[PDB]
RNA sequence: AGAGGGCGUGAAACCGUUAAGAGGUAAACGGGUGGGGUCCGCGCAGUCCGCCCGGAGGAUUCAACCCGGCGGCGGGUCCGGCCGUGUCGGCGGCCCGGCGGAUCUUUCCCGCGCGGGGGACCGUCCCCCGACCGGCGACCGGCCGCCGCCGGGCGCAUUUCCA
RNA sequence: ACCCACCCGACCCGUCUUGAAACACGGACCAAGGAGUCUAACACGUGCGCGAGUCGGGGGCUCGCACGAAAGCCGCCGUGG
RNA sequence: GGAGCGUCGGGCCCAUACCCGGCCGUCGCCGGCAGUCGAGAGUGGACGGGAGCGGCGGGGGCGGCGCGCGCGCGCGCCCGCCCCCGGAGCCCCGCGGACGCUACGCCGCGACGAGUAGGAGGGCCGCUGCGGUGAGCCUUGAAGCCUAGGGCGCGGGCCCGGG
């Protein structure tokens, strides 16, 4: 029940959202192994510019 | 911090804050924004009137950046270009007027709040507004559209 | 430097306690005249009617100008328009007292608060005794025993009361400046009545201790101051 | 400055000690240790510090320089004195209220030489 | 018994402020101590605002603070703002002010040094005048906050013109029963 | 012959036993350990006649004398030596408790150091 | 083994005993005293210490005073020099001072009207000396005054100690 | 603070209730466990930073992370909010 | 011949009410104190000429704004001084300032204090883990456990002794 002013606002949690919910604590691993993946390319590719074409 | 909240302090006490006579019970109201228009009206029609009801026209592909027109006042025009330019004029003596390009800045219309320094410009912009001329002009200026 | 400001320290000294002796000695002459207006006040009363009764005639001597307002009843249970009253005479705990002028509009603010308060007449004895062992200024709202007359100047003497006597004057003889030095005095704070009271819930008239007793409020001062 | 960082430590500084309803404050050329902004050794630009000598015979004063605080390993200057008691009281009053150093402070100067006089002698039955 | 109400005999007003830093409270040890020594309530009114909240000592700005020291015989002066200093882009020339704030803004600052002007911090302004004789004791508006605009008789109230908290504008957000005639009726 | 303290004042309490708790007395499980009680109708938390006494601040120690041990002093719980230099200027108005954890060892070192400085021991005569 | 093979510590409920005390209004409780126990602090005078003083006894060395040395403080003449704030003079760092700029110039250079770099210009940051002023806890050097320590001298109407 | 005595006082708590010592319910006793949490969104208040701006994400550059899945920096500093 | 009923006296009895006093807390005081004169405060101080027992010859006011501890004064000798706290000796001291001053401290005056539901503040109340910090404690005995032992706190609780 709403009590004296305030945004009459419609949250989305009525699904099964605990079912879904996606931390991030992936994200610095992540971050590295992209990086190290990043370097490696590069090195592969030797004179060749790490950019692309 | 759990430390500083009220929990800690209604520890001992029976009812918890929540009184004895009515209790705290699950959902007395109707979850949500449930009796909007019977038994919650009066806060819907005292705090946000006007939520019942359709108006105006549907608009289906809405698709943003088309009407997408950022404005800027005659207020802070010179705000736009680097002090130095609204320096060497009101010098010069050549009677010159810099050149602002508002569209340069990220503005596309040139509306006309404010007091524009008497000191001539030369705006270049996508729209300008009646008054927003009208005041460039009075300062000794012309306006210029752009595509 | 040094013996010329020493000098000039002691001058100073000195014409301080020149002005306190001079205070003093107005304050002992003041008494000295309230002491002759009492007296005169006194047998000019009586002179009238001895004079009245001469002829065969009657003296109906003045109404009185100022009465002591006992509350004689506590502070449970007692009406809006009463309780409102009682504390536009400061008389909020039980056994509170206060001076009050009497006229058409206060007489009748205590005929609204009658079966609450004992009042009537003061003594000259009355407002001494009062004054005396219970007389207490409002300065800066602290309740503060009137130890010395420099707390009565420091407040009342923008308006010629500079001493206790000074006061007692003018709240017996109702001045132009009784509000102020009325006002001045806190509430006295009263003990219960000694020997006790006859009835509290009824009328003085009828056996009990409310209402307006006139002359006999002066015997119930005593018991209780 | 001097308050500026008394207004850092003043709650929560090592030398510092509650407990037992009372404070104390362990900083050296704190003479009578008080948590206190007047007796704190560390904050002051000019400090005493009463200390016994490590003898077991006698006191020491520990004046603080102005020279250069900033520089700690030559901003205390020591001072042994060994004296018949009374001497020894005097040599520190001298010391604090005729150089016009912490003026504030000596009374709790003497007091500190003192017990610390009392504490050096054959003790007790 | 005694018959008054206990009910406001607790005054509520702030004591100390309810800030922790130190800087700040130096400047309450300061003039806590001018306020209390001194006939000056200037130092009274400073010493009052340095115990207040953010919310509560507003920004002024500097085109405020201009036209305030404009007005007529306050010239060669000083203004006085226990809250910050900034910068108003729409107003160029700035006169050589004297200044006293907690804060000032880094283009404000620059601004005012560039025209001649002085800043004082408020250790500073106490040497330069501890009774506060010659000083302009500005303000900035207190009701600026978009906060008040939802303050007041409630939307939806007949004569109110009251910013109701609402998700986002737009055609379809509000705007129907109870504003217009058309759909029921309006206020 | 024992320290004196500066200043020994007739300490003066205004209440001697422990408030205990309702119904500790009827119940292993209730502790005596006070505890307002919050019962709608509670005998001692509206005040009867006859019924245990609930604290107020009202009982408060008077200021001088308050944590003032029956000696005169009040305590301060030492922990080691260095911690006992401390009270070398106050003596006359603090005394030293060693803590229990303390080792019979440097109990003893202690108890001399204090004696040195004339400090008040609480827990002298002891670990042995 | 007061760790004995479901055995570290070993709470409470509950039970056994041992000791003490009580006992016809179920017990238990609050307030107030009394009596008894348990220990705890004493005292085999607790007359508790500390200043200063007066006296009578013993005790070593110095305070006071200078002299030599060291260290510290404070001071103004800012005296001499280092130090830094505001201002003015050098246009002097300006290219041997860099960044920033929608200020300018493509008279320039390089790379392809644009990019990069110079070159002007403005804003900002640094050298030179003189002058005025806040002479600022930012330091040195001499001089002064004062303090303290060490070492010399001072032998006893001073000097501490002890009872 | 252990026990005993005596005078006065004194019904059993919890709870719902206008009203509980109730012939109203729960409760033989003790131990351990045991109930206003976290996320999201809003609003107001307060504290701090910056201020006509502010912002940090997301991404990237710096390390094998001992402490680091931190810390730092970014014509990304602002696509964008 | 009331210990009954109606009318009335004196006298005495006691509530957490009233009065006085103590002590605790809360509220209030434009409260006080970062080191100064001063109690109806109603000035202080240069400095220049002219002078001196002169003064400011104003109300039965009973009086506050002016008067009798000095203004000039005792000493050096009509003339000079009327001097400095590193010393006036102090009830006021403006030359420097607590035993006191964790300024979230310390101190002073008044007033007041029922409380369910509910709200807020403070907890040197309590539990477990983390960064700091205690040259912390601990086999010369930690945690826990038990205790007719000693205490503190209004209380949450806490600290010591013994086991
Ligand atoms: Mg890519
Ligand atoms: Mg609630
Ligand atoms: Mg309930
Ligand atoms: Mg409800
Ligand atoms: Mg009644
Ligand atoms: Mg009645
Ligand atoms: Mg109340
Ligand atoms: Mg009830
Ligand atoms: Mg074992
Ligand atoms: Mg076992
Ligand atoms: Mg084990
Ligand atoms: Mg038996
Ligand atoms: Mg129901
Ligand atoms: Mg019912
Ligand atoms: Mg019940
Ligand atoms: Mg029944
Ligand atoms: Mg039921
Ligand atoms: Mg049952
Ligand atoms: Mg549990
Ligand atoms: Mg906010
Ligand atoms: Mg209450
Ligand atoms: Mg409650």
């Amino acid at each position: 029940a709403p009590s004296r002013n305030g945004m009459i606002l419609k949250p989305h949690f009525h699904k099964d959202w605990q079912r879904r919910v996606a931390t991030w604590f992936n994200q610095p691993a992540r971050k590295i192994r992209r990086r190290k993946a990043r370097q490696a390319r590069a090195r592969r590719i030797a004179p060749r510019p790490a950019s692309g074409p | 911090p759990s430390r500083l909240r009220k929990t800690r302090k209604l520890r001992g006490h029976v009812s918890h804050g929540h009184g004895r006579i009515g209790k705290h019970r699950k959902h007395p109201g109707g979850r949500g924004n449930a009796g909007g228009m019977h038994h919650h009206r009066i806060n819907f029609d005292k705090y946000h009137p006007g939520y019942f009801g359709k108006v105006g026209m549907r608009h289906y592909h809405l698709k943003r950046n088309q009407s997408f027109c950022p404005t800027v006042n005659l207020d802070k025009l010179w705000t736009l270009v680097s002090e130095q330019t609204r320096v060497n004029a009101a010098k010069n003596k050549t009677g010159a007027a810099p050149i602002i390009d508002v569209v340069r800045s990220g503005y596309y219309k040139v509306l006309g709040k404010g007091k524009l320094p008497k000191q001539p410009v030369i705006v270049k912009a996508k729209f300008f507004s009646r008054r927003a001329e009208e005041k460039i002009k009075g300062v000794g200026g012309a306006c210029v559209l752009v595509a | 430097n040094f013996a010329e400001l020493k000098i000039k320290r002691l001058r100073k000294k000195f014409a301080q306690k020149m002005l306190r002796k001079a205070r003093r000695k107005l304050i002992y002459e003041k008494a000295k005249h309230y002491h002759k207006e009492y007296r005169q006040m006194y047998r000019t009363e009586i002179r009238m009617a001895r004079m009245a009764r001469k002829a065969g005639n009657f003296y109906v001597p003045a109404e009185p100008k100022l009465a002591f307002v006992i509350r004689i009843r506590g502070i449970n249970g007692v009406s809006p328009k009463v309780r409102k009253v009682l504390q536009l005479l400061r008389l909020r705990q039980i056994f509170n007292g206060t001076f009050v002028k009497l006229n058409k509009a206060s007489i009748n603010m205590l005929r609204i608060v009658e079966p609450y308060i004992a009042w009537g007449y003061p003594n000259l004895k009355s407002v001494n005794e009062l004054i005396y062992k219970r007389g207490y200024g409002k300065i800066n709202k602290k309740r503060i025993a009137l130890t010395d007359n420099a707390l009565i100047a420091r407040s009342l003497g923008k308006y010629g009361i500079i001493c206790m006597e000074d006061l007692i004057h003018e709240i017996y003889t109702v001045g132009k400046r009784f509000k102020e030095a009325n006002n001045f005095l806190w509430p006295f704070k009263l003990s219960s009545p000694r020997g006790g009271m006859k009835k509290k819930t009824t009328h003085f008239v009828e056996g009990e201790d409310a209402g307006n007793r006139e002359d006999q409020i002066n015997r119930l001062i005593r018991r209780m101051n | 400055s001097a308050h500026l960082q008394w207004m850092v430590v003043r709650n929560c500084s090592s030398f510092l000690i509650k407990r037992n309803k009372q404070t104390y404050s362990t900083e050296p050329n704190n003479l009578k240790a008080r948590n206190s902004f007047r007796y704190n050794g560390l904050i002051h630009r000019k400090t005493v510090g009463v200390e016994p000598a490590a003898d077991g015979k006698g006191v020491v004063v520990v004046m603080k320089r102005r020279s250069g605080q900033r520089k700690p390993a030559t901003s205390y200057v020591r001072t042994t004195i060994n004296k018949n008691a009374r001497a020894t009281l005097s040599s520190i009053r001298h010391m604090i209220r005729k150089n016009k150093y912490h003026p504030d402070l000596r009374m709790a100067a003497i007091r500190r030489a003192s017990a610390i006089l009392r504490s050096q002698k054959p003790v007790m039955v | 018994g005694v018959d008054i109400r206990h009910n406001k005999d607790r005054k509520v007003r702030r004591k100390e402020p309810k800030s922790q830093d130190i800087y700040l409270r130096l400047l309450v040890k300061l003039y806590r101590f001018l306020a209390r020594r001194t006939n000056s309530t200037f130092n009274q009114v400073v010493l009052k605002r340095l115990f207040m909240s953010r919310t509560n000592r507003p920004p002024l700005s500097l085109s405020r603070m201009i036209r305030k020291m404009k007005l007529p015989g306050r010239e060669g002066k000083t203004a006085v703002v226990v809250g910050t200093i900034t910068d108003d882009v729409r107003v160029q020339e700035v006169p050589k002010l004297k200044v006293c704030a907690l804060r000032v803004s880094s283009r404000a600052r620059s601004r005012i040094l560039k025209a001649g002007g002085k800043i004082l911090t408020f250790d500073q302004l106490a040497l330069d005048s501890p009774k506060g004789c010659g000083t302009v004791l500005l303000s900035g508006p207190r009701k600026g906050r978009e906060v008040y605009r939802h303050f007041g008789k409630a939307p939806g109230t007949p004569h109110s013109h009251t910013k109701p908290y609402v998700r986002s504008k737009g055609r379809k957000f509000e705007r129907a029963r109870g504003r217009r005639a058309s759909r029921g009726y309006k206020n | 012959a024992a320290l004196r303290p500066l200043v020994k004042p007739k300490i003066v309490k205004k209440r001697t036993k422990k408030f205990i708790r309702h119904q500790s007395d009827r119940y292993v499980k209730i502790k005596r350990n006070w505890r307002k009680p919050r019962g709608i109708d509670n005998r001692v938390r509206r005040r009867f006649k006859g019924q245990i006494l609930m604290p107020n601040i009202g009982y408060g120690s008077n200021k001088k004398t308050k944590h003032m041990l029956p000696s005169g002093f009040r305590k301060f719980l030492v922990h080691n030596v260095k911690e006992l230099e401390v009270l070398l200027m106050c003596n006359k108005s603090y005394c030293a408790e060693i803590a229990h954890n303390v080792s019979s060892k440097n109990r003893k070192a202690i108890v001399e150091r204090a004696a040195q400085l004339a400090i008040r021991v609480t827990n002298p005569n002891a670990r042995l």
